[PDB]
RNA sequence: AUUUUUUGGCACCUGGACGGGAAGAGACUUUAAAGUGAGACGUCGCGACCCUCGCACUUGGUCGCUUGAUGUUUCUCUUCCCGUUCG
């Protein structure tokens, strides 16, 4: 498939509670296993139909080659992109207030593919990069940290004070 | 009496001015017996100098922003809403259409 | 087996708000996580994850079991029941 | 039990001098005697004087009070009436 | 005794000072009429803010809720 | 019921507003936000709601330590009566 | 602007999905494309579905003199002609009001 | 209508209410009235600035209530 | 993009719609409208309050490039008193419960 | 006001203007007017700053914010 | 339109830009040498020691934040490396 208005309008919208424990408050929009390939002459104009407010956008297992241009979104605090074919992480394209970003099992291969993560918003608290080729490289974690030292969690392991104090020294 | 005049202004463009100075341009859709207005395709605005006097206007600016419609960064804090319901006690003035034949509505 | 996985051997030292959010983010990769439920006053170190489908729950069981999560290796198995407060 | 209206009728009938506290004007009080009232608690006060008052440590320098004469004080402005 | 409304109906055609609860304004004028809701009509009115006159107004109608007190003026 | 309304608008204080309406003369309404309105009364009710014509609205606004007058002309207007401080008969 | 093409490819996916055409029209209303443009899109919306009158009745609900002209076409091509009876009566030229109505009674 | 009746259904539970002053009170709702007057018992009071204090019993006038927070169980009430 | 509601939607139609309710002290309460009253007393389920801090209020002045970081309180089932409501705005329609996602 | 449980007990009221009055409840009203005996204006911990009010004291009900037992 | 909701105690008061942080100034305490625009509420957390072995429908105590950020009351600015955006 590729992005079209009905796909973005019909998408299941339901409140979840995973960020609150008690109350269902985050609208989760589901676009999973849908095999949307990206096309700049079809996708961003379709995403103008993505309902507002929305809080979790779940684009897991889709054929996107880069993080979707959601830069115009103040509301999507969680963006899920697991198993997609993302190759480059342009922090401009993230939502303005994204807190959690999940890049698990993408196709990122070098720190040069990560280098524009530096541009990500200072609101970004959580990053997952598990299963990328980049996770095998030497000093990978210290590299991601000095690119974006304000992470609280990277690959589901807490960023200790000594990791942060190291990363900010560069 | 005259709320039953306002009840006739349905589907007509009004600029309601609120007690706090916010101006609500929009199509009037309803007026309750207690002057609760309902308007659609609304544009909330705060007059230019009021944005400089935050001791008086901080609450007005905060309520305008928190409508969630102030995605525009236009000066005078325009916010656009597809629908609003205004509690009648908050109305200061209603600026009416110029073409309204008042006599036919009042009589 | 069932929609609901049981997750055990969580890192006791971590704040549950982080732990529940990161369990959502961890399991969402391999399934539509409809509910993460945890209640350490009654069941320390444990969470019940309800997926949309058995195929997603089974793929998660096959892939997250033993994976490191806040340093401690995670235990995953199918739950005995559904979550009722889903 | 005395209903409040009966207590104000006691101030009226005995002509008891009262101090009245004003609703939001914490800095002013009215002293006088009530010569009539109504179900809204409007009061006609005779010999009324407005007294400057401090906001906290609330001393009342009656020596600088200003005599109003007889006034109808609208009841939505009363907060307390006391001997 | 004199109840509020009989009293105010007694001040008609006499000069009164209506002090408002706002702006420190007091209107001094001849009371022409009053409502059961204690609205007031004054004639020959003078606006005073804090005791400084803003000059003669002519006729004014004063909404009841603005009034702090009405005092007769000797 | 309504006979009392026709009494109060004829003898009572609102007879001023009524006279201004019938003689079509403009009134200087003074509002709770210190705006003046100079206007013709077209209709009113017991709450002092009004329908007004040829409204001129007047007020001061401040820049720094000095004040500049501002003005609007509005062709037709409705005024909610709770905001009225005073209504003055224009001579 | 680009956004129309996102609906055009969707029409190429499944053209008999009426809700696609409806959302496309809705976007053209919200932006405010000209009457002569929206006419072309409504005529496409009819032509892809020329076997059913209901979409013509939605078109007439937007075209509402051209709505009378197309209504004369739709009467020439019967529940919509029944819906036309109040408009047709006001024409007063009795052959033009009565012939379509008796045709609708003939195909009742 | 329903909103006051819901405040009758909350009797016996720990309500939390904020006044127009910004003061907060939390305690057992032992009485409530159609005006939204309330009586709280065993009350954690809190000045607008956050200075906590504690009280045995309090009556609150309806006019001064900004909002009242009610137990979640009552979202199951038959009123709705 | 944003939700559109039919123009005839009175407050009685907006039950189970998630409102933003705007109040006389410059704060907003967000929650599904469960019930209302002649006064506009409202019952809001799973209610959350937002306010604009005095540190952020300056960012509302003239120069979507502004990004206000509001402060929020999760309240839960809440009764708003009518006197406090200035205005109400529709934020969202009744969503499907996530239960309904469950395939079996 | 089903306020009878406070009758003849001492109470402390917070009333409009952040003012406080304490006294003995001797009666109440539909509008929640109240009558206090032995009334005192409270504004601090120091008994020299608190002022004994008159023998009888009527509080107009719309002024009362809360009425706290003692 | 008259105390408890809706007919008002409300109103006076080249270049630009943001953000990493460094150096000085400042201010207060020490005896030339060492510390960092005032005083105080609260709250999110973070990270260590102290509670529990696990399949349900508020883990508990305690200490540092010498900042990890944040909201709120009361009193009296120059300069250099540099990240990122704008026309």
């Amino acid at each position: 498939m590729k992005f079209t208005p009905s796909i973005v309008i019909d998408a299941p919208q339901y409140y979840v509670d995973h960020f609150n424990g008690k109350y269902n408050v985050d609208k989760c929009v589901i676009l999973r296993d849908l095999q949307l390939e990206t096309d700049s002459e079809s996708m961003p104009s379709s995403l103008k139909h993505l309902t507002k407010p929305t809080h979790i956008l779940d684009l897991t297992n889709n054929d996107l080659i880069m993080i979707p241009d959601l830069s115009r979104r103040d509301d999507i605090h969680t963006l899920l992109l697991g198993r997609n074919n993302i190759v480059e992480v342009d922090g401009r394209l993230l939502p303005m207030n994204v807190q959690n970003l999940t890049l698990s099992n993408n196709s990122i291969r070098r720190f040069e593919d990560l280098q524009r993560l530096r541009r990500a918003p200072r609101t970004l608290k959580n990053l997952t990069l598990i299963g990328n080729q980049v996770c095998h490289l030497a000093n990978y974690r210290e590299h991601v940290l000095r690119l974006v030292p304000h992470l609280e969690t990277l690959d589901f392991q807490n960023v200790t004070a000594e990791e942060r104090k190291s990363a900010m020294s560069f | 009496k005259l709320v039953n005049f306002l009840k006739k202004l349905r589907n007509e463009q009004v600029t309601i001015e609120l007690k706090n100075g916010t101006t609500v341009w929009g199509t009037l859709q309803s007026v309750s017996p207690q002057m609760n207005a309902i308007l659609t395709d609304v544009k909330l605005t705060l007059p230019q100098p009021r944005l400089n006097k935050l001791n008086s206007n901080g609450i007005a600016m905060a309520s305008l922003y928190l409508t969630g419609g102030q995605q525009p960064t236009a000066s005078d804090n325009i916010a656009s809403l597809q629908y609003i319901n205004i509690r009648g006690n908050t109305i200061r003035q209603i600026i009416l259409p110029d073409s309204l034949n008042l006599d036919s509505l009042l009589v | 087996a069932k929609n609901t996985l049981y997750v055990s051997q969580l890192n006791e030292k971590i704040n549950m708000q982080r732990l529940r959010v990161n369990l959502f983010l961890l399991f969402a990769t391999f399934g539509e996580v409809l509910k993460v439920s945890m209640n350490f006053k009654k069941q320390r170190g444990q969470a019940f994850i309800t997926m949309r489908t058995i195929d997603q729950a089974s793929l998660a069981q096959i892939s997250l079991n033993g994976e490191r999560f806040f340093g401690k290796p995670l235990k995953v198995e199918f739950s005995k029941s559904e979550t009722k407060t889903l | 039990m005395v209903p409040p209206i009966n207590c104000i009728f006691n101030f009226l009938q005995q002509q008891t001098p009262v101090t009245i506290w004003l609703f939001e004007q914490i800095g002013i009080r009215i002293k006088g005697k009530i010569v009539g009232f109504d179900e809204f608690m409007n009061v006609v006060i005779d010999e009324a004087v407005e007294i400057p008052v401090n906001s906290a440590d609330g001393k009342e320098d009656v020596e600088k009070g200003t005599p109003l004469g007889k006034i109808l004080l609208k009841g939505d402005n009363i907060t307390l009436i006391t001997s | 005794p004199v109840n509020p409304k009989p009293f105010l109906k007694g001040l008609v055609n006499h000069r009164v000072g209506v002090k408002l609860k706002f702006n420190s304004t007091e209107y001094r004028g001849t009371l022409v009429s009053t409502d059961n809701y204690f609205n007031l009509q004054l004639n020959e009115a003078e606006e005073f803010v804090a005791g400084v006159s803003h000059g003669t107004l002519g006729e004014i109608f004063i909404r009841c809720n603005n009034v702090l007190y009405i005092r007769e003026l000797p | 019921l309504e006979e009392l309304e026709e009494f109060e608008f004829k003898h009572g204080p609102m007879s001023l507003i009524n006279d201004a309406m019938v003689t079509r003369t403009p009134v200087i309404i003074s509002l709770r936000n210190n705006h003046k309105i100079i206007a013709r009364v077209k209709a009113f009710d017991r709450h002092c709601n009004m329908v007004l014509e040829n409204v001129k609205e007047l007020w001061t606004e401040k820049k720094g330590k000095n004040v500049i007058n501002r003005e609007r002309f509005i062709s037709k207007l409705f005024l909610r009566g709770d905001s009225v401080i005073v209504v003055l008969k224009t001579p | 602007n680009d956004e129309d093409v996102a609906f055009e490819y969707e029409i190429q996916k499944t053209p008999q999905n009426i809700l696609t055409w409806k959302r496309y029209i809705e976007y053209w209303k919200e932006e405010g494309r000209t009457d002569k443009q929206i006419r072309w899109l409504y005529e496409r919306f009819c032509s892809q579905f020329v076997t059913d009158t209901s979409i013509w009745e939605d078109y007439i609900r937007w075209e509402s003199s051209r709505i009378f002209w197309l209504f004369q076409r739709c009467l020439k091509s019967d529940r919509i002609c029944l819906s036309y009876l109040e408009l047709a009566i006001e024409q007063y030229d009795l052959a033009m009001i009565r012939h379509a109505l008796a045709s609708s009674l003939m195909k009742m | 209508g329903i909103p006051v009746k819901l405040l009758n259904e909350a009797q016996g539970h720990i309500v939390s209410l904020e006044l127009t002053t910004g003061a907060t009170y939390r305690g057992k709702l032992v009485e409530s009235e159609d005006s939204m007057n309330v009586q709280l018992r065993d009350v954690i009071a809190t000045e607008p600035q956050g200075a906590v204090t504690h009280m045995d019993q309090i009556f609150v006038r309806g006019s001064q209530i900004k909002f009242i927070v009610v137990p979640d169980l009552l979202k199951n009430a038959p009123l709705f | 993009s944003k939700i559109q509601v039919a123009h005839s939607s009175r407050l009685a139609n907006l039950i189970d719609y998630k409102l933003r309710v705007l109040t006389q002290d410059g704060r907003v309460y967000i929650g599904q409208l469960m019930a209302f009253d002649k006064h506009m007393n409202l019952v809001l389920n799973e209610c959350i309050e937002e306010r604009v801090p005095k540190t952020q209020l300056d960012k509302l002045r003239p120069r979507t490039t502004l990004n206000i970081k509001v402060e929020k309180r999760v309240l839960g089932l809440t009764i708003l008193r009518g006197e406090q409501i200035l205005s109400t705005v529709v934020e969202d329609k009744p969503l499907l419960s996530k239960k309904e996602r469950l395939v079996r | 006001p089903e306020l009878k449980k406070y009758m003849d007990k001492k109470i402390l009221l917070n009333i409009n203007g952040s003012r406080k009055v304490a006294g003995i409840l001797r009666g109440y009203d539909i509008f929640l007017n109240v009558v206090l005996d032995d009334a005192m204006e409270i504004n601090g911990e120091d008994p020299a700053n608190n002022h004994q009010l008159g023998l009888q004291t009527v509080i107009r009900g719309n002024s009362i914010i809360s009425l706290e037992a003692l």
